[PDB]
């Protein structure tokens, strides 16, 4: 049953929807602070995600539940596109461009999850999720692309690329509706 | 008045009970009406807007009087619910019990038929309705799938398929089926009529060029271009009708098309391994001669660039592929490209192709050494670089001129 | 109101580019002018949508168009004249120089269309047209067409046309297409199709039993009899449907349907003469038991005899064939037909010839020395001699009992 959940709910970090703002070691510009532990919510997704899509039950403890579900929705997707890639240059830069997509957000229809997350009712919380989803989905996708390509050639590893078709309980982030 | 969906209402009615095919059910109506309303005029206030309701495209295209569904939506609804529920039946699948062929069987040449006698937009809706899981169910099955005779009606459902959409087609680019018939060809070379169909639908899904996984090459790189060319020079004892030999040319042409770059090209190191290829030299030049492109099988929009071409700018672009042409060959192909660029009315696209397999071939044959037909050449790129229209596919033409000619201060009359 | 004809019209019209089958063709046009009759109250009462469907009523059968022949017509004339002279070229049938397969058997492949998507009636007119010409045409040119690819859809074409109408029928069976299928089947047991469909057009063929050429017999005589028991008793290693046994079965009873007598009869002379008949006997038990006829493949009114009744009964006019059967299948056909001979209603014509048959059995086989069923059977004979019912069939049934137990007193005596 017990598939992995999320260790670093901090009471103090504040929540947009339901979802919970951690902090992201990341370069990349964003909301929420700069993390510098060692392990952040990125890391725990992507930590956990050959185990976790195996899973086919999983219960919300939290907001982080539903923040950190919604990464391992992206990883399965990311993977879709660097399967395809050559070489670990033609990835990082195709992954840049991917995450900066407009994705659906809480409610905004073909989300995927609508009977879980509820839609942002004003621009101070929609824009900033929006702001935070983004640099979520711009660091997510480089981190794969670190350790993804096997360095001795940049093939995208079978042991990687393998898990492409096993959606986490058939749930993709690209939703249902295109 | 008439009610405004009777056109609707009457297509579907005469092919619940004919089975004609969709455009010939449209053709029923629009007789029918039209000779009584010729044989009566008086029937105009009915018969004209009859007729008239039937004018629809996709526009209120089978509008739904109330809530109905149309017979093929429910058949593909049925068909595609039953072959997923036999797919994950993982028991009947790996220790089979039940006798399941007949009805498979059936379920499938159903499938076929609809597939090719309804409404393309219907097909098309169900087949892409949850993210193509009736499309990518139906591929599982066919790699855990081992019957040969279900086998074989797979491939003509996925062709039929292909057919209908390019996100169909990089749908089934794109999961395993692909592998799975490279696989099948390289060890089962046995089952002619299969071996013929796999290599038809390998080519129809390459057809648009979209980039697959990494993963593929493992499988449809250098070893099974080998084994196309092994096919194509000297063909197997069980081919009687010759298709092979054309099916295996057209695939090599579609597996190329999606491929970038030039030197590590996995077709192109085949090309360099394989021992004294001939028959696959002299058929491709007789393509070229037509100027025709076999993989263009589909009218589907964003055209993809011409294979043939793109394949000769391939080989030319190292000395190694190069060497590959016959004398007597190396002469018409310069002949055929001479007479093509000359033809070609300025702002067609393929100029600017053939302009470019020229400056390949001068770059790395030994042409500077021959000068078969070097007179011709020069006098058709003084004109070129002189004609006078200002259409951007003229630019482009004048421009390698140019690139071509600084390179070659030959082929500029020096 | 609309030219009384336009239905006659629409029917022709519709097939010019549907290409639909002539039956099809009439619910496709019924249907949609019967919905737009209710679907635009408005077209219905003026005559129009009414009239266009009691056009379609014809008076019993009609299709007589306004003018010019149907597009039917017009294809079954071509392909007639271009076979009926390629037949007679008699530089290129002998002696062949231009390629002409590919050209015939587009013509074949259409005819066969025709014959089985068009009207009944052009059809069975184009063909009855002078006096059956087309029809002998084909089956000379079957005769000296060697090319097997080709042949076959001769017999395709023949089968449709034997379908269409009894005198036809009979035009084959005059003909030498019979003995020459006869010849063919004997000598090229190689072509596995050729084979069932010579078979079966054999049995399509004499399905109306009437009297052939002396000169059949030839080929149609004993040899070919021992044939098709060979057939029977253990195929052929093509065969791997195992389908010709049933066929051969189905063409011996066709085959003796026309014979008159049992002490003649070409047929019976060789189940004598076979070697041992284990498999054929029980195929035509299994076929009794049900008691249909696999002959009467075609609905064609004036029906000849039920033909397994026939050829049981022409199996035991003699002491010789009657020990074609083992000793548990006779006990198993007098258990079926006291069954049958009872559970028959009056005034059946069948009745009589399970009658017949047991009256058979008794006189020719040892029956009174093993008397396997005698209690049942006398207690039937006791019913049916005293049925009071008085159609002719009725009393044709009495006066065979009445001939039966005269003969063999042991019937119609006292229950034990």
């Amino acid at each position: 049953m017990p598939a992995y959940h999320s260790s670093l709910m901090d009471p103090d970090t504040k929540l947009i929807g339901n979802m919970a703002l951690l902090p992201i070691r990341s370069q990349f510009k964003g909301p929420a602070p700069r993390e510098t532990k060692d392990t952040d919510i990125v890391d725990e997704a992507i930590y956990y995600f050959k185990a976790n899509v195996f899973f086919k039950n999983y219960e919300i403890k939290n907001e982080a539940d539903r923040t950190l579900i919604y990464i391992t929705l992206y990883i399965s997707e990311c993977l879709k596109k660097l399967q395809k890639c050559n070489s670990k240059s033609q990835g990082e830069k195709e992954m840049y461009t991917l995450g900066i997509t407009n994705f659906p957000i809480p409610g905004e229809p073909g989300f995927p999850l609508n009977a879980i997350y509820a839609k942002p009712a004003n621009k101070q919380e929609d824009e900033v999720m929006r702001a935070y989803l983004q640099q979520l989905r711009q660091e997510t996708g480089l981190r794969l692309c670190e350790k993804v390509f096997d360095p001795q050639n940049d093939k995208p590893s079978k042991w990687w690329t393998c898990f492409v078709k096993r959606q986490f309980m058939n749930k993709s982030l690209s939703g249902p509706g295109q | 008045a008439v009610p405004r969906t009777i056109g609707a209402e009457l297509m579907e009615l005469v092919r619940r009970n004919t089975g004609l095919s969709h455009e010939l059910c449209r053709v029923a109506i629009g007789i029918i009406v039209g000779h009584i309303q010729a044989s009566v005029p008086a029937s105009s206030p009915v018969m004209e807007q009859v007729l008239l309701s039937l004018v629809e495209g996709k526009d209120l295209s089978m509008a739904l009087p109330s809530g109905q569904v149309c017979h093929d939506q429910q058949r593909l609804e049925v068909i595609f619910a039953d072959l997923a529920r036999r797919k994950d039946d993982a028991q009947q699948r790996s220790w089979a019990l039940y006798e399941d062929e007949g009805v498979i069987r059936c379920y499938l040449e159903e499938l076929l038929h609809i597939l090719t006698d309804a409404d393309p937009e219907v097909c098309k809706k169900m087949c892409k309705r949850n993210e193509f899981e009736s499309v990518l169910a139906l591929v599982a099955y066919y790699q855990m799938e081992h019957r040969a005779s279900l086998r074989l009606l797979l491939l003509k459902c996925f062709g039929a398929m292909c057919s209908l959409d390019a996100a169909i087609i990089s749908t089934l680019v794109s999961s395993v089926l692909p592998v799975e018939l490279a696989r099948d060809m390289q060890t089962d070379t046995q089952d002619h009529q299969k071996l013929c169909y796999s290599a038809l639908i390998l080519a129809m899904v390459f057809s648009m060029g979209e980039a697959v996984p990494y993963a593929h090459y493992e499988h449809l790189g250098t070893p099974f271009a080998q084994f196309l060319l092994n096919i194509v020079e000297d063909g197997l004892p069980l081919d009687t009708t010759e298709q092979l030999p054309d099916l295996c040319v057209n695939l090599l042409l579609a597996l190329n098309l999606h491929l970038p770059a030039a030197d590590q090209n996995v077709i192109m190191a085949a090309l360099s391994k394989h021992a004294n290829v001939k028959i696959f030299s002299e058929k491709l030049l007789l393509l070229l001669n037509r100027g025709d492109d076999p993989v263009r099988i589909f009218k589907h929009e964003p055209q993809p660039p011409h294979s043939v071409l793109k394949f000769l700018q391939d080989v030319f672009g190292s000395p190694a592929t190069a060497a590959i042409f016959y004398h007597t060959d190396m002469m018409a192909l310069i002949d055929i490209t001479v007479r093509h660029i000359a033809d070609l009315s300025p702002g067609d696209k393929l100029r600017m192709e053939y302009l470019s397999l020229m400056h390949a071939i001068v770059r790395t044959t030994p042409y500077l050494q021959h000068r078969h037909r070097l007179p011709d050449l020069q006098a058709i790129l003084r004109r070129i670089l002189n004609e006078e229209e200002t259409s951007p596919q003229c630019q482009m033409d004048r421009m390698i001129v140019r690139e071509m000619c600084k390179e070659f201060l030959v082929l500029g009359e020096a």
